[PDB]
């Protein structure tokens, strides 16, 4: 039960965890990177009841 | 019956637009909170040396 | 166990429920309005026992 103002729909974003790894001496972190996944959840407002 | 000439803010109208969607011009807004993955608890921390 | 004085009968009115509907823009409430129903329950006394 969250509240918004002046919106046709409400968007909720999600975040999707990550995994660790070993860095040998002399290895760059840029060479091993995965990123964290993103996507959205939509709750569109109905008509006037 | 139905009102005549009612103001329709959502309808796209336009010269070339379809205007079939009654909520076209309205835009969605950010929801209240961002959804985050559930926290994972560590169990072995106090169970060994 | 109610008590009455100087009456051949006593009547108890009842009230029903109502329903909700979505009002599209340009629609009057009068067209789709449904009234809450009414009726009565009567308990007429008998003669002397």
């Amino acid at each position: 039960q969250r509240q918004i103002s002046s919106g046709k729909s409400a968007q909720f974003p999600v975040i999707g965890r990550t995994k660790a790894a070993y860095l040998q001496p002399g290895e760059s972190l840029d060479d091993k990177r995965k990123d964290i996944k993103h996507t959205e959840k939509t709750i569109n407002i109905d008509g006037l009841l | 019956a139905n009102m005549q000439g009612g103001q329709r803010l959502g309808t796209n109208q336009g010269k070339g637009q379809s205007a079939a969607d009654k909520l076209a011009l309205f835009l969605k807004v950010f929801g209240g909170e961002v959804l985050t993955a559930f926290a994972r608890t560590s169990v072995t921390t106090n169970r060994h040396m």
